[PDB]
Formats: structure tokens, C-alpha cells, sequence
């Protein structure tokens, strides 16, 4: 669960040493982001009916092949628990936006993603389809403000670039 | 580990929720008086030193058997383990304080603590006296009502830090106990 | 007629140096012996359960890469840091070879030998932290101790060295991750006359290695031997 | 050399990973503190013929054996090699300033320093008055603002639990 | 390793020299134009995929004798090692640029690569067009000249971040040569 | 190259031994296949223009979104480099046959497979999708023989549970 | 115990590998071998009591020193726990015939031979001389087969080359 | 186009010298000290002492009138 403070109380215990100036510093820079990245968190938290079902069906628009008897995504519970997928791996970047850090981004989709979807064959271009069209339906300032645009966008490419 | 913004992000993924507005104003007031955070940890990392010398000392100035022939802290070998142990809680307790969260002092400190103090035979009595002492120094030292040193700050109330310090360190003395 | 002045374009030194062929030499030194310390796991003819990489298909492969990079990391040291890894190893490289005054000028003339021999004698005997496994939770906080403060060096003033990575592309860390999580069961399943062999020979290699005489830090290792498993040299990173 | 970025920078390479939302995190509070904490060293720079010898004599002051013959500062040179070391500690300090770290006063006064004053009689307590009495010499609201006075005197202090 | 704050320390310890308003107000622009920074390597981090993807393959697209057989890139076990190794230099070269200072580009990446290349029979002259295909999407992403993506700012110039992974990308480049 | 006495010399040389009737039993199944795991080598070697045409467009049949521009097939060369990473795996499908093990799929073909495929976006079940076809296409009495059809088909299914 | 699905198992099991086709090809040299070695066992188990009694009385007819008081073979339980020796060794010979491997001579018989004979004064040579008698007392035709008489002799020849 | 084909045979010439015989290689080791310290030293202490350690310096000088 990589933090701010979870990053310099780590680095500061692993050399034995008190809390400095160095592992202070650190914190406010979590007061000036932390402002305006927990809006972000706000505009996905009240949305996130309308955002994953806009980006549910992107993949499918995209790769409609999945629909197909003997497929992928043959019958309609398979896009249940694609949908389901997709409320999932948004929750956690809607948490990453909370502790500002990558850390429930990394434990909790992100490690051993790699080791399910090649063994299961879920296509992980079908993944990544649905996450960046949903950081180009992102508007800065209708949806948010400008500090929480870069921020909400940046979370979304870390996991784009962490799926392929 | 964890930190206070982690905490709340474990709790609502055991729930499959979104957070927002409902919780986010605690962190957003976690945000505010971080700056008084930051303010309370440095005046423990200013006095860490002398923490441990006024905390170990009066632990045998009100128990003079530790020192007596066979004790605990009785030759100068056993002395520097305990004025090391001492200082290290102090660390670990400092970490949580500037966490938020008591994360890293249970399981890099406290986990099997107990009954390894039990296996050195070390006494608990006098190691629960030695945490409250360094108790008692740093909800002085937070709230700058240390009668030998005072520091400078800009001027309110925090005891809501002292409070979390104090919440710390019996939360190490049980672990221990 | 050199490469430097302004005569000549860009060949020069065809030739074997000194350098060469004396860490030729080491680069044999180290591969014979590596082998007569791996002859052991396979004793009979069966390979043991030690001497397994991977589980996933392209866990091995994997593995591969990353023991690639692994040793790579040790040609990118300071010179502060080349110097300091072979008057330690010398040191630690004594302790191996007991007796044996041949072997005391064996691992004094080359370098890249004595950096072998105390890792396939510790890979040989089992005294590792990936082979034992706490009988107790008692001897688990005591080997998460040693583990805190043997991982100091690893992260020396805050920042972390190179010497403590894990991966150097995206995903190799969680595929390091899932291959040091398998060993982990690999060596809490093994035979009951195997656990009580790197029981022993734990307890030894703690108390010559790092004890010296401090007859509290046996008196400790004794008791736990995990705790004496768990701790490294110091040139060993991590 | 632990400074806020190699903290960062650092524990994005142990990992393997891209530097992330967290490592773009801790260099703006970088920015917010570093206005403030540079004018300390200012007052540093400029101050620094008149702050040594008002602590070089502080020591001396409280320590008056150290002068004797056959004691440890017995003729002139070594009093000045003792403002010397002062005037070398406050430089590391007001490196400890700029840096936003303790790096400097880690691996150039701290690592080493009790295996050199104890092996050449040199006590430590000595060295601790003069940056003792440097902490408390400085007053808030004439020698510099209050985001300067906090931080300057957390170095000294740091070295100050550092020494002894 | 170092950054660009603990570059004029070690810079100033070696003077016995004191910093102050002579050269700190390098370190105030460093720090006034810091969030452009933050603003610069997100950029390079959104892309990064891409970047080794079309760097790698326009290697090839320029050289198809890598991948004739007996070539450096040519089975699928060497691909693999070739574009993880263009990736590492990527992540070093924002470690850079996060930093302000090459310091952990040298000892961590740098320092013995050129005859690591030299010993596996790894061609320099492919390696360095590698790079440099690099270099001209980051200074692309840098200043938001690319003309397949467009990304979200504040206005204003960024050459000075530009110049500054330039002045990276070759120095990696100088080294391996 | 872990072939059947590759596999033997090294299990002896791991051990300090001699080659014992362990080993020297081992050569002998490398007798009795291995006169019929080689026609199947001729069946693959002189017919290996018409088997990769047939199963070059087998999987652009069924995936026929990859020739999209944009997508992963965009141009003619694209279908070029298919067609010649269906040629590779077939020749190594006729090492292996040759070799009497899965050495050179394993360290040519199948070791840094899935770090290459998913960094650059080719989907792996386009590749299993012409291996699977090619495994069905062959019926026993009329290619080869019944030894060969097993053998030849193993090193395919083998090549299949490997990617994925 | 290395057999020959021994060293294929644990080869495999230590690169994490399933049983391929080099795996599976060495089980079949164990079907053609193993049809004509296990009538050596048939030879060896009916006729045991006279092979041991013939190979028993050799090394004292070589060495007859033995017999002699105060000299190793002294009294009649010497003689009876050295017949007993010869008959567990011809036990191991029988039972390495069985497993088509060595496995059951060298942790049962090999391993610790030399630090016992020493330590207790038992000659080595009056060990190999029994079974080097009984190594040439075999003719081909008229006690076994062709097949038979190659790898019963190898086994008895393993055994004589790790005595000494 | 003679001053390449001289480039091109003085650099086949400082191949087949890298790459002559051990016992060739150490025999003018010796006698380029022993004639850099008659001809060149004259009982100047330290250039013996510089062509000791380093006698393809000894060997790399001529006298004045050959020139280049
Ligand atoms: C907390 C983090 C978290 C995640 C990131 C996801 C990741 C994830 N997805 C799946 C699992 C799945 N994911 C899909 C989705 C798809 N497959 C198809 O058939 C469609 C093509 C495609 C829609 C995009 C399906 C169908 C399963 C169930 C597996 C299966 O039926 O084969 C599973 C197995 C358990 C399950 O059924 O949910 C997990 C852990 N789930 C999580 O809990
Ligand atoms: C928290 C995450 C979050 C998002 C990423 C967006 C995603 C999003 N966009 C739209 C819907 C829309 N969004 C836009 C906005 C734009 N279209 C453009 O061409 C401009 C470039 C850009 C900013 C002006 C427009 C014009 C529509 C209506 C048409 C449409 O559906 O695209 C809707 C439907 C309801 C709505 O308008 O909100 C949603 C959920 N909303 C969110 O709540
Ligand atoms: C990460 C967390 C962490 C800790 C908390 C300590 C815990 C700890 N303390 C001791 C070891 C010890 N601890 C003490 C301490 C005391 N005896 C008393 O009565 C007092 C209450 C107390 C001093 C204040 C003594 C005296 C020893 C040495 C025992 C002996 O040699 O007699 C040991 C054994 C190792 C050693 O001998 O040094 C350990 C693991 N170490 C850690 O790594
Ligand atoms: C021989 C008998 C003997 C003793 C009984 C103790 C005396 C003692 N002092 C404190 C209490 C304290 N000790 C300190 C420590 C310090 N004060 C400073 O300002 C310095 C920076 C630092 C040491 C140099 C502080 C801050 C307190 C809290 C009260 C106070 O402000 O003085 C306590 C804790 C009260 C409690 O138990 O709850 C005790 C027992 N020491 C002894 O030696
Ligand atoms: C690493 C360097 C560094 C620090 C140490 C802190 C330093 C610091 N503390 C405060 C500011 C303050 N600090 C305190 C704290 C206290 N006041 C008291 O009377 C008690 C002694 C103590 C309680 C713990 C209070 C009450 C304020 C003002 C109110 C507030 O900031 O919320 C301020 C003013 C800015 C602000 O208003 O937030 C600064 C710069 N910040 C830094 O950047
Ligand atoms: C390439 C360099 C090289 C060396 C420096 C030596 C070092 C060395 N010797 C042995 C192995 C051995 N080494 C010795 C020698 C000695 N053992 C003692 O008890 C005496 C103290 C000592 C010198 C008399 C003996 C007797 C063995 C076999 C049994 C044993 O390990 O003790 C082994 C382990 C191999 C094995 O046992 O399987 C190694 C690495 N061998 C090498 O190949
Ligand atoms: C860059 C970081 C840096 C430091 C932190 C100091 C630390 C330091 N001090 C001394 C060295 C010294 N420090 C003193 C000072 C004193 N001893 C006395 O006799 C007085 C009581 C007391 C004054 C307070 C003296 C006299 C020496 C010289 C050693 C000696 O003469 O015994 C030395 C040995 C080299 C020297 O002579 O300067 C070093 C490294 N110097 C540094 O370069
Ligand atoms: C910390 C920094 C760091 C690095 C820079 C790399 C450097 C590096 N690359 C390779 C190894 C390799 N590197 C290449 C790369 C190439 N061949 C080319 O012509 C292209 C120029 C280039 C691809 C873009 C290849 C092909 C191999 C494997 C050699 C082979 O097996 O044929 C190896 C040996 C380990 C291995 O086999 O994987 C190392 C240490 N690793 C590190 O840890
Ligand atoms: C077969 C032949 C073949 C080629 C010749 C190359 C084509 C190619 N493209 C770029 C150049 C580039 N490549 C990228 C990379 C990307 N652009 C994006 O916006 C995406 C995010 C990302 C890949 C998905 C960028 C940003 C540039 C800089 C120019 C540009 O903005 O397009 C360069 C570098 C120019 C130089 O050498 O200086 C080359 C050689 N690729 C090939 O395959
Ligand atoms: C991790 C999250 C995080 C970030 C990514 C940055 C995000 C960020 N960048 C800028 C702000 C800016 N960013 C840029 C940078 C650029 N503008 C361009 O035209 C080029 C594309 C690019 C050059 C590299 C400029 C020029 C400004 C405004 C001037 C300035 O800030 O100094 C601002 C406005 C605040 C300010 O004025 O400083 C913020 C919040 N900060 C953060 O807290
Ligand atoms: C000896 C063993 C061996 C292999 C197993 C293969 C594996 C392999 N395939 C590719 C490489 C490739 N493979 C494809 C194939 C495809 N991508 C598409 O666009 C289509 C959807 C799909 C057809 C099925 C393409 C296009 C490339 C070039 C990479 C690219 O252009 O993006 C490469 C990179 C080098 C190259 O260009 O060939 C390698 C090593 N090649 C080998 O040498
Ligand atoms: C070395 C690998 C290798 C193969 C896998 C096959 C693959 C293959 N099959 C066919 C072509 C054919 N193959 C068959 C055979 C069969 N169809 C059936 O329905 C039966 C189940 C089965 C055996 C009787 C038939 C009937 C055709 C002609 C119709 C067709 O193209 O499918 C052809 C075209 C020319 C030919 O007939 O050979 C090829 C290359 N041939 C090879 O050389
Ligand atoms: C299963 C494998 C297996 C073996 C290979 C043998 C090996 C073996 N032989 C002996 C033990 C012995 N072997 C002998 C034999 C001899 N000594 C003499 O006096 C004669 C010269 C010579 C006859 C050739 C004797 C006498 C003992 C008993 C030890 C003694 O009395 O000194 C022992 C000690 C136990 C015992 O008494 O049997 C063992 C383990 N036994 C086994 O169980
Ligand atoms: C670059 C640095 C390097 C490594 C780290 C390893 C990692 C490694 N071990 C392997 C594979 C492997 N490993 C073992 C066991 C192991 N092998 C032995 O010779 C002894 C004595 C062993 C116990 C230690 C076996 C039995 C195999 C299967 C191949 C074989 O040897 O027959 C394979 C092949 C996987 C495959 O073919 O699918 C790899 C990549 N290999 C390397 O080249």
C-alpha cells in the first residue's frame, strides 16, 4: 500500500532512524494535492453508474467478437461479470485517488492480473479498451477542475500501462 | 503498513463501496491539522535523546532491584539492550504518529513482542512503567508543557495529537502485557 | 600509432592481457565449484525438491530473467562498494575452510571464488531464510527482527540502493513475488530428517559466523535458529 | 544523500516501477516548504562569522576544565580547531537546509563521528552545548519568519539526538 | 544517488563553504517551476508502453538485420530481453528527470553497460537509435508536440524540462557507445 | 535442450556419478519411438508451405477484426510477420520432433513469449488459433502414421497449453 | 532411489515443468530392457542360498589370514555375519535388477560403506572378492540370457567399482 | 593512394606484433628496457625508473636524425 507516508516511514525504519525533516516534508506535499484530488474522488464516487456502463459497452463496441457462441463472453452472465470487472478495477482507482498512492491499485488488481487473464482467457486488450475510453471521455472543466483532471487521468494510464 | 488514508480505503473495499463525501470530510479534516502534524512529531525527534535517559533512569529510580545483582538491567551488557528497546519503541511509536494510523507499530514492533520479552525472561512491570513514563514526556512535550524546555510554534489547541500519542503508547503496553 | 593521437582509425589491443586470462580464471573457479555445491541436492539422481525454479510454465524462464539482471546490479557498484565486498568475502571465505591451508591461499588469490563458496556452502547447508520455517510463532518475531535489521543495509540513509531490487520491467516483481511465495510452501512440506538437518547446521553457522564469543547471541541462536538462518553478510545488500 | 527525491526515486527503482502519482506527490511539497526554508539559509549565510563565535564560547563557557594544561583543549590551536568543527557543523546544517534532507549532516558530520571522539578524547557534550545553545539563542520574529524558525531548529535538534 | 537538491551540498562541502543567497535562488526557480516538473514526467509515465513499442519496432524498421536469423533481436527469447532492457533505460531517464539530477542514471544503469553490451554481442549502433527514437517521443510528450495524443495543462513554456531529458537520453547514449 | 539424455547427463553429472543402467536405459526409448517420430518430420518438413497457408488465415477467420485499420493487423506486412511467426513455431514443432523433446520450443519459442506478445498487442489466442486448427486438420491413416499422429500432435498441444 | 521415472520427475519438477514428450519417451526404454532384466532376478532368487555359499568361502580362500585368532574373522559368528554381508549384498544386486536403477545398492549398501569397514576392521578386499568371484563364475548361455547376463554383471561391477 | 596502402600495411603490422609468440613477447619486454637505459637514461634516476615500469615508452624513442 505504497503512500506518501508508508514511502518515507518504510525509508526511515529500514535505516533506523527518527522521523527528519525529510520524511516531514513529505506530508504536506500530501495538503496541496489533497485538496483537489479528493474531488476527483467525489465526481467518480456519484457516477460511477453512468461511467462504467458508458465504458462497459466500449469494449464490446469495440471488439464485438466476444459475443459469439463458443467465445470469450458467450452467454449474459459473462457480461455480468464483465461489468462487474470493470465497477472493480474503478473502485480501486477511486481509492488510489483517496490515499494518493498506487498501493490498492497495485495489491488488489494489479498483481497476479497477468496470471488469471492469460490462464482464464479474458482478453486484457478487452481491459484496457474500456479504461481508455473512459480517460478521453474525461472533459476537464465540466467534470471537474483542472488539478483533478491530471490526477483522476493519471491513475487511469498507470493502469493502463500496468494491464499491457 | 498502512496510514490513516489507507485505513478508510481497506474498510470500503470490504464493502464494495465508493467513497465520497460521507467519509471524505475526516480525511479532509486529516488534512487541515496535518500541518499541526507536523508540528507534533518533530518536538518527539527534538527530545528522543533525552526521552530514553529520563524514562530508563526513573524506570530504576523507582525500582532499585534491577540493577541488584542478577537483574534485568543489572550488568552494562543488559543495560544497553534495554536503553536500545526503550528507543526503539519510542520510533515505532513516532512512525504511528506521523502515519495516523497504528499500522506499523503492531506488526513490525508488537508482533511477538510478548512472549519474547516472556522467553528473555525480561520483566513486564518495569516495561510498562518505562512506556508510561515516555507516555507522560510526550503528551508534555505535544502540548508544550515541559517544564524544562519550551519551543516555538504558532499558538492553538492539539490535543488531539497528544491524544493519539497517548492512545500509542498503552496500545504498545497491552501488547507487551 | 596509437588510438589517441592523431594517427590511426579505431583498432587497437587483439591481444590477451594479464587481466583476462586471470579472471578467466575465476570465471572456472567459481563454475566447478558451484557444481560440486549443487551435487548435492541431486544426491541419487533425483532432483530435490530445493532445486526446482518455477511452477507456472514461464515461471523458469522468468527466473531466469530476473537472475540475469540479478548479477548485472553487482557489476554496477561504486568502488567504494567493489572494495568492500572482497575483504568481507575473504573474511567470511576463512570461516568456510576451517582447517585446510591450501584452500586459505585458494580463496585469497581469486576473487570471484570466495564470493561462490559462502553462498553454495549456505545454499548447500540450508541455512537460509527461504528454507526454515519458524516452529513457532516465537521464532518467527525473532527472525522478522534479524530480517529489519539485515534489510538496513539495503536501504542505507533513506534511499534505496540498487541491490534491493525486485524487478526491472513492469510485472516482474509480482512474477518474483508468486515464485518466492511457492518456495515458501516448498520449504514448510519437506521431509521430517530434512527440517531437523538445517535445524543443526543453523545453529553452527550462526554462532561461527556472527556469535564470535558473545555468549548471549548464542544463547539466543540456540533457542532460535531461524533467527540465525535470517541473518546475511553485510556486502550482500537487501 | 536523503533528500525528498531520493527517497522517491529510490523506491520507485527497488520496485522496478515508473515513477507514479505517489513519487509526482512528494516533490510539490518540495515546493511549499522550500519558499520558506531557503531564507533560513540566508540567515545562515550571512550570520555565520557571529553565530560561531557566540557558540564556540558557549561551550568554554559551560566547559571552563577543558582549558587546562595537560586536559583535553589545553594550547590556542586547539580552541581554534574547536571553532573550526563548529563553524563545519553549522555548514552541514545549512546544507541540511537547502537539500530539504539530512543527507549532508548524515554522511559527512554524523556517520563516524562517536568512533573519532571517543578514540581522541574529544567530548561530546561539548559539541552538543554549542548547538544547544544556538537553538535557543534564535527568537522567531527577528532573525527570521515562523515557517524558517520551525525547520532551522530541526536540524539542530536532529543533530543534537544525533550526537548523543 | 543524489537529486538537484544535493548536488550544490556536495558541491559546497567540498569548498567548506556555507550556501546561501548566492546560489540558492538556483534552487528557488528549482522549486518555483517544480509543479511544471510534476507536470513533465506524468507525461512520460501515460506513455510509456507506447514509447517502447514504437521505439523498438522503428529500430527494425530501419534495420531488418536484427531479426534475420543469428541476429540480436531475432527469436522471441531475445525480443523480450531487448524490450525489457529499452524500458529500464526509460524508467532510469524519468528517475532522472523526477530528480533534476543524472546521479541515479550513472551508478544504478549506466555504470557498466557498455562492455555488458560488449560481452553479449549486443550491437551499439541499433542501441543508440533505440534511444534516440526514445528521446524524440519525450521531448514530443514533454512540450505536447505529439500528433497522435493530446494531453491536459496548464499553459506556458516547458523547454527547460525538455532540454533537460535531452540532455539525459544522450548521456545514456554516451555511455554505451 | 532438454531432450531424453540431456535430461540423463545432467541428472548424473549432478550427482558426481558415472552413467549407470539408469541412464543407458533411458537411450533405448530414444530407439524405439525415434524411428517413427522422424516421418513425422518428413510430413512436416516437405508440406510446411500449404500447412502454414491453411493455418495463416484460419485464425484471420475467425478473428477477422484484426485486418481493421487501427487495430492489431492493420497493414500487409502485419499479415507478412503473422504468417512468418506461424512459420517459426511449426519449425520448432519439427525440432522438437526431432530432438525427441520440447528443448528448442521451450528456450527458442516459449521462453519471454508472453512478455513480448503483450507488450507489442498481439493477441495469443490468434496464435493458439492456428495451432488448434492445425491440430484437427490432421486425421491419422492418410498424413502419417499412427505413431507419428500422436507425437506430432503432443508437440502441438504442448506449444498450446504453453501459450496460454 | 534413482530409477529411471526418478530422474525424470524430479528433472521435471525442478524447472516447474509438466511431463512432457522427453519425460514420457524415457518410461519405454524401461519396457524393452525391463522384459529380459527381471529374469535375472528370476536366476538370482531361486538360487540364492548357493551363490552366497559359493561366494562366501572365495574371500576366505583368498584370504586366509582372516581365520586366524586375534585377526579379524576369529570365531564362527565372524564367518556367519559375513555370509550375512554377502547375502545383503546379493539382496541390493537383486533388488537393482528390479528398479532398473541403482538406488537401492547405494543408499542401503554405498552409502556409509566406507565408514564402516574402516572403523570396525573389515577388509574392503575380502568384500569385492565375493563379488568379483561371482561376476566371472557367470557363463551366458547356460544361466541366463544374452540380455540378462550384460546387466546382471553391470549391476555386480557398479558395486565392486564403489567398494573400492 | 600510397600513403593508404602504407596505412593499410602499418596496420597489418601492429596485428601481427599483438598476436606473436609468448616467448617473443617477453624477450623485447627486456632488451627495450636494457636500450632505453643505455641509450636514452645516461644515469638520470627516474627516466630508468619511468622505462622500468614502462618499456614501450622506451621503446616508442628514436634519436634526432631519423625524423617523423
Ligand atoms: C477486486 C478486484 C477484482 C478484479 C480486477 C476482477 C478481476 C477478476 N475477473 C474475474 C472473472 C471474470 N471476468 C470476466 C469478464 C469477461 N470475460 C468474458 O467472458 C468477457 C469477454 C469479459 C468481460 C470484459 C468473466 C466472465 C469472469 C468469470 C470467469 C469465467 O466465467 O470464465 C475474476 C474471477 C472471479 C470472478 O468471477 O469475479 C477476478 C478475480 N475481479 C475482482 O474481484
Ligand atoms: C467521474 C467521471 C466522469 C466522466 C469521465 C464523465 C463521463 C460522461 N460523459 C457524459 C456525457 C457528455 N460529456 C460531454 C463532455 C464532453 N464532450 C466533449 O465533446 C467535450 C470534449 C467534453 C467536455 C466539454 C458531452 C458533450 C456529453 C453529452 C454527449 C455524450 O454523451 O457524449 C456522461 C453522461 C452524463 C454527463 O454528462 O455527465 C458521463 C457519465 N462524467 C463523469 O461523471
Ligand atoms: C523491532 C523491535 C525490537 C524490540 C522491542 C527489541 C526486543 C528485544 N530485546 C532483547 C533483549 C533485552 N531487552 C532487555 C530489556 C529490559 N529488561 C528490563 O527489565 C527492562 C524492562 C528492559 C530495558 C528497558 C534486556 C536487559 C535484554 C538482554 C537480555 C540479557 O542479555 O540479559 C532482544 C534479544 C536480542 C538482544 O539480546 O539484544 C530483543 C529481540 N529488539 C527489537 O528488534
Ligand atoms: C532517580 C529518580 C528519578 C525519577 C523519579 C525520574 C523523574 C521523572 N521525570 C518524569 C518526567 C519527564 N521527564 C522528561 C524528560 C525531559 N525533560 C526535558 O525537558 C528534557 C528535554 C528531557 C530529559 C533531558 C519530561 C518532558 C517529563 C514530563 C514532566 C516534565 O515536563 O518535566 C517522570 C514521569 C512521570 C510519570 O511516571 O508519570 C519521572 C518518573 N528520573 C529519575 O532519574
Ligand atoms: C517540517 C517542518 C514543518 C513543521 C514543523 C510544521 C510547522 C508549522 N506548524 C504550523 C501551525 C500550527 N502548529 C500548531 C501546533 C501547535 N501549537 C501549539 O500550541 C502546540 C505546541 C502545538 C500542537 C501540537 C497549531 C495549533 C498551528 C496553527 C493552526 C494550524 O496550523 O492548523 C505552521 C503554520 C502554517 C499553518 O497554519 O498550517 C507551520 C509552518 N509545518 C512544516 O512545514
Ligand atoms: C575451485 C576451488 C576449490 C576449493 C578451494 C576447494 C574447496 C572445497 N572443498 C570441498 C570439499 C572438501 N574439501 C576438503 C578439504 C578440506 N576439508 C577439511 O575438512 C579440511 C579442513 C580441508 C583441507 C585439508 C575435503 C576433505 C573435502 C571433502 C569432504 C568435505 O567437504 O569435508 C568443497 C565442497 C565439494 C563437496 O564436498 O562436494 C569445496 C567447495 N574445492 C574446490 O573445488
Ligand atoms: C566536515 C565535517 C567535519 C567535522 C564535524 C569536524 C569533526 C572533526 N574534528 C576533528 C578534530 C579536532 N576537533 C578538535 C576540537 C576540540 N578538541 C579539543 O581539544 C577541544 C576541547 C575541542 C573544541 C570543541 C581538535 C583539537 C581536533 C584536532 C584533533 C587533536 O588535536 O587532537 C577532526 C580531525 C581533523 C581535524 O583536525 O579537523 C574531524 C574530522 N571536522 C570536519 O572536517
Ligand atoms: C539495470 C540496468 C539493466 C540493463 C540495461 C539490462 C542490460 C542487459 N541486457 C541483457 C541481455 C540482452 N539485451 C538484448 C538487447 C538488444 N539487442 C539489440 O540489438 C538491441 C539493441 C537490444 C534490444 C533493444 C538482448 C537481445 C539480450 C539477450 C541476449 C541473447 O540471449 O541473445 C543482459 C543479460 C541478462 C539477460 O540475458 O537478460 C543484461 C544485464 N539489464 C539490466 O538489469
Ligand atoms: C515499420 C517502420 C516503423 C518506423 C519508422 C517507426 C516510426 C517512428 N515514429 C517515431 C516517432 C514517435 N513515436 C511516438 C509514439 C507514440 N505516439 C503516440 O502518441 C502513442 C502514445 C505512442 C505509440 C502508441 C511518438 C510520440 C513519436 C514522436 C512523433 C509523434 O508525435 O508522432 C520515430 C522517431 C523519429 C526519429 O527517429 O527521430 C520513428 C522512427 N515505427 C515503425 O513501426
Ligand atoms: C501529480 C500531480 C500534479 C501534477 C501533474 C502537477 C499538475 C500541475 N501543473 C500545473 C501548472 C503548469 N504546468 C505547466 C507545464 C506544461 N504546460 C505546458 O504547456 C506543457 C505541456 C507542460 C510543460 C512540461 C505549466 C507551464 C504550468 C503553469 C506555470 C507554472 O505552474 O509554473 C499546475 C497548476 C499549479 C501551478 O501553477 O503550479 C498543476 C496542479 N502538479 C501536481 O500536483
Ligand atoms: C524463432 C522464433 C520466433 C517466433 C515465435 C516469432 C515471435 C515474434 N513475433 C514477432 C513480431 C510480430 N508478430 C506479428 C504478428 C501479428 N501481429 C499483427 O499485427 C497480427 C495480428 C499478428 C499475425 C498473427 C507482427 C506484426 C510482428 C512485428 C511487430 C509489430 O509490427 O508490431 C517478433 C518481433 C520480431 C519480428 O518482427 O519478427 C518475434 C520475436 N518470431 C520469431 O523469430
Ligand atoms: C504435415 C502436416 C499435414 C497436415 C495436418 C495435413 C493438412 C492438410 N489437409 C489437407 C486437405 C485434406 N485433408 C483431408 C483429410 C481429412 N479430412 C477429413 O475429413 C478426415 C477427418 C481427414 C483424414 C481422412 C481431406 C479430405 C482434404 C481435402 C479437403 C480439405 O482441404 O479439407 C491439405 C491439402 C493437401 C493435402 O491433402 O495434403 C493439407 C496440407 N497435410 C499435411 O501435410
Ligand atoms: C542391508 C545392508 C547391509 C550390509 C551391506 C551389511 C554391512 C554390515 N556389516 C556389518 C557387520 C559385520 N560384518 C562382518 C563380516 C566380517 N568381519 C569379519 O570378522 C570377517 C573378516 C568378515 C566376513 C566377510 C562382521 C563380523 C560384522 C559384525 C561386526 C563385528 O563383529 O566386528 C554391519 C554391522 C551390523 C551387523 O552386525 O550386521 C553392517 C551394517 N549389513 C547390512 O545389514
Ligand atoms: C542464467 C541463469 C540460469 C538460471 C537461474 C536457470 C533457471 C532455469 N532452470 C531451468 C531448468 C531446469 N532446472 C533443473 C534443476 C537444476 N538444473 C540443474 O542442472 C541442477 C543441478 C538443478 C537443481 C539446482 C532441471 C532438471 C531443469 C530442466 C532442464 C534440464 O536440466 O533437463 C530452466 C529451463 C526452463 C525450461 O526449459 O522450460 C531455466 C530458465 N537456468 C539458467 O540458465
Amino acid at each position: 500500500m505504497k503512500s506518501v507516508i508508508t514511502t518515507v516511514v518504510s525509508a526511515a525504519d529500514a535505516a533506523g532512524r527518527f522521523p527528519s525533516n525529510s520524511d516531514l516534508e513529505s506530508i504536506q506535499g500530501n495538503i496541496q494535492r489533497s485538496a483537489a484530488r479528493l474531488e476527483a474522488a467525489e465526481k467518480l464516487a456519484g457516477n460511477h453508474e453512468a461511467v462504467v456502463k458508458e465504458a462497459g459497452d466500449a469494449c464490446f463496441a469495440k471488439y464485438a467478437y466476444l459475443k459469439n457462441p463458443g467465445e470469450a463472453g458467450e452467454n449474459q452472465e459473462k457480461i455480468n461479470k464483465c461489468y462487474r470487472d470493470v465497477d472493480h478495477y474503478m473502485r480501486l482507482v477511486n481509492y488510489c485517488l483517496v490515499v494518493g498512492g498506487t498501493g490498492p491499485l497495485d495489491e488488489w488488481g494489479i498483481a497476479g492480473a497477468r496470471e488469471v487473464y492469460r490462464t482464464l482467457n479474458l482478453p486484457t486488450s478487452a481491459y484496457v479498451a474500456s479504461i481508455a475510453y473512459t480517460r478521453d471521455r474525461l472533459c476537464v472543466p465540466r467534470d471537474m477542475s483542472a488539478q483533478a483532471g491530471v490526477e483522476f487521468s493519471a491513475y487511469l494510464d498507470y493502469l493502463i500501462n500496468a494491464l499491457s | 503498513m498502512l496510514d490513516a488514508f489507507s485505513r478508510v480505503v481497506v474498510n470500503s473495499d470490504a464493502k464494495a463501496a465508493y467513497v465520497g463525501g460521507s467519509d471524505l470530510q475526516a480525511l479532509k479534516s486529516f488534512i487541515a491539522d496535518g500541518n499541526k502534524r507536523l508540528d507534533a512529531v518533530n518536538s518527539i525527534v527534538s527530545n528522543a535523546s533525552c526521552m530514553v535517559s529520563d524514562a530508563v533512569s526513573g524506570m530504576i529510580c523507582e525500582n532499585p532491584g534491577l540493577i541488584s545483582p542478577g537483574g534485568n538491567c543489572y550488568t552494562n551488557r543488559r543495560m544497553a539492550a534495554c536503553l536500545r528497546d526503550g528507543e526503539i519503541i519510542l520510533r515505532y511509536v513516532s512512525y504511528a504518529l506521523l502515519a495516523g494510523d497504528a499500522s506499523v507499530l503492531e506488526d513490525r514492533c508488537l508482533n511477538g513482542l510478548k512472549e519474547t520479552y516472556i522467553a528473555l525472561g525480561v520483566p513486564t512491570n518495569s516495561s510498562i512503567r518505562a512506556v508510561s513514563i515516555m507516555k507522560a514526556q510526550a503528551v508534555a512535550f505535544i502540548t508544550n508543557t515541559a517544564t524544562e524546555r519550551k519551543m516555538s510554534f504558532a499558538a492553538g489547541d492539539c490535543t488531539s495529537l497528544a491524544s493519539e500519542v497517548a492512545s500509542y503508547f498503552d496500545r504498545v503496553g497491552a501488547a507487551i502485557s | 600509432q596509437t588510438g589517441l593521437v592523431n594517427s590511426k582509425f579505431s583498432a587497437r589491443m587483439a591481444k590477451k592481457t594479464a587481466k583476462q586470462t586471470k579472471n578467466k580464471v575465476d570465471e572456472y573457479m567459481a563454475r566447478s565449484v558451484q557444481r560440486q555445491y549443487k551435487q548435492a541436492a541431486v544426491a541419487t539422481g533425483v532432483y530435490g525438491t530445493q532445486c526446482t525454479e518455477g511452477t507456472v510454465k514461464g515461471a523458469a524462464e522468468a527466473s531466469r530473467s530476473a537472475a540475469l539482471s540479478r548479477q548485472f546490479r553487482i557489476k554496477q557498484r561504486s568502488a567504494f562498494s567493489k572494495a568492500h565486498d572482497l575483504f568481507e568475502f575473504r573474511k567470511h571465505a576463512i570461516i568456510a575452510a576451517a582447517g585446510c591451508s591450501y584452500e586459505e591461499k585458494m580463496v585469497t588469490r581469486f576473487p570471484k571464488l570466495a564470493a561462490a563458496m559462502v553462498l553454495g556452502q549456505t545454499e548447500m547447508m540450508r541455512t537460509c531464510s527461504r528454507y526454515v520455517v519458524p516452529e513457532s510463532v516465537e521464532e518467527e518475531y525473532m527472525a522478522a527482527s534479524v530480517d529489519k535489521q539485515m534489510k538496513r543495509r539495503g536501504a542505507p540513509g533513506g534511499v534505496y540502493s540498487l541491490s534491493c531490487a525486485e524487478g526491472v520491467a513492469k510485472g516482474q516483481a509480482e512474477i518474483a513475488r508468486v515464485s518466492a511465495l511457492g518456495a515458501a510452501y516448498r520449504a514448510a512440506s519437506k521431509s521430517a530428517s530434512a527440517v531437523t538437518a538445517e535445524r543443526y547446521n543453523s545453529m553452527a553457522y550462526g554462532r561461527v559466523h556472527f556469535a564470535h564469543g558473545c555468549s548471549y547471541e548464542e544463547q539466543q541462536f540456540n533457542k532460535y535458529p531461524a533467527a540465525a538462518a535470517a541473518m546475511r553478510s553485510d556486502s550482500y545488500g537487501y
